[PDB]
């Protein structure tokens, strides 16, 4: 019971309905739930670029400090993704800017690495460390010169 | 130590997730989600030496992403994952095999067949096919199974040796 109504909420905040998420809400179901890997709702909610219920979980209580086994919050995956919207509302609600996965990847960094000039500045503009220093020694001016982007490089600097 | 920028390519649901998971972390996932793709860095000794490996999961149906697109040009290795039990996927090896022969524009690639889930007993792609098609292509094939957790290393070893040879 409780199993199966947490995964349906998996599922609805998965596939985006917003409509299935709220009634699953109204029926009892965990916020803070997390498949096998780790997933809470609202990773898959940013992960997919769902603002509405991103911002139906907080308000509801979801964890949005909660990481995956691999320490991935959900601002991991929204920066990763490359949604402006779906990071400043996280950011908004007091995210852990500087959070730190299994490999300590700042979301700056992910940001970095996939090439998300938009959410660079939008995390360096909410406090965001240049200097962070994963547990491979490389930061996000070093992760800007492999990948040679130049614009990210002048963001960075 | 030795950055290895390894990637991993496959078709839907043939457990590239899994065995990247297994690698790093020794445990196996029942359920991934099917479209994160992100890189994973992990410290392995090999013939006593200590490597590191930078593993990339290629999830994303998107045609176009600059960062899987740049990662695969400046890959060294590449995975080509498929499950023994579809044979659909063992058809679009070969498919994937072209696109990344196209894209690094070189004729000596370092690629590992892989078979995944080796531990179901309704194999549906013979061992002799595979084997054959492998040694067509010049490149070696490895059994894994991501439950059990058998011959992962074993692949991901056999793909930086293949590294090393081609280097050398
Ligand atoms: C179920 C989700 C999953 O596991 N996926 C794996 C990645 N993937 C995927 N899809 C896809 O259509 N192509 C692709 C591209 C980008 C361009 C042309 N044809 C194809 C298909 C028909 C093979 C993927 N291509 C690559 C890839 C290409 O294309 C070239 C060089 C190196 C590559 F790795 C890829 F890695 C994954 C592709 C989907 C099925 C989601
Ligand atoms: N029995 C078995 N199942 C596997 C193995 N590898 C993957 N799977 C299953 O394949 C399903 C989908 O794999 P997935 O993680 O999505 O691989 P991906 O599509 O390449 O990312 C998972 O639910 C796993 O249970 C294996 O070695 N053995
Ligand atoms: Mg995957």
């Amino acid at each position: 019971r409780k199993e199966e109504l947490d995964k349906k909420l998996l599922e609805a905040a998965r596939a985006g309905q917003d409509d299935e998420v709220a009634a699953l809400l109204a029926k009892g179901a965990d916020v803070n739930a997390h498949d096998t890997f780790g997933f809470t709702p609202l990773h898959l909610a940013a992960l997919y670029g769902h603002l509405e219920i991103v911002e139906v979980l907080l308000k509801r209580g979801a964890d949005i400090n909660a990481d995956d086994s691999y320490g991935r919050t959900p601002l991991h995956l929204a920066a990763m993704r490359g949604h402006l919207e779906i990071v400043e509302l996280l950011l908004r609600w007091g995210a852990d800017v500087n959070a730190a996965d299994e490999e300590g990847r700042t979301p700056l960094h992910l940001a970095a690495k996939r090439g998300h000039l938009e959410i660079v500045e939008v995390l360096l503009k909410n406090g965001a460390d240049v200097n962070a220093q994963d547990k491979f020694g490389k930061t996000a001016f070093d992760i800007s010169i492999d990948n040679g982007n130049e614009d990210l490089a002048e963001i960075l600097q | 130590m030795t950055e290895y920028k390894l990637v991993v390519v496959g078709a839907c649901g043939v457990g590239k997730s899994a065995l990247t998971i297994q690698l790093i972390q020794n445990h196996f996932v029942d359920e991934y989600d099917p479209t994160i793709e992100d890189s994973y860095r992990k410290q392995v000794v090999i013939d006593g030496e200590t490597c590191l490996l930078d593993i990339l999961d290629t999830a994303g149906q998107e045609e176009y992403s600059a960062m899987r697109d740049q990662y695969m040009r400046t890959g060294e290795g590449f995975l080509c994952v498929f499950a023994i039990n579809n044979t659909k996927s063992f058809e679009d090896i070969h498919h994937y095999r072209e696109q990344i022969k196209r894209v690094k524009d070189s004729e000596d690639v370092p690629m590992v067949l892989v078979g995944n889930k080796c531990d179901l007993p309704s194999r549906t792609v013979d061992t002799k096919q595979a084997q054959d098609l492998a040694r067509s292509y010049g490149i070696p094939f490895i059994e894994t199974s991501a439950k059990t957790r058998q011959g992962v290393d074993d692949a991901f070893y056999t793909l930086v040796r293949e590294i090393r040879k081609h280097k050398e």
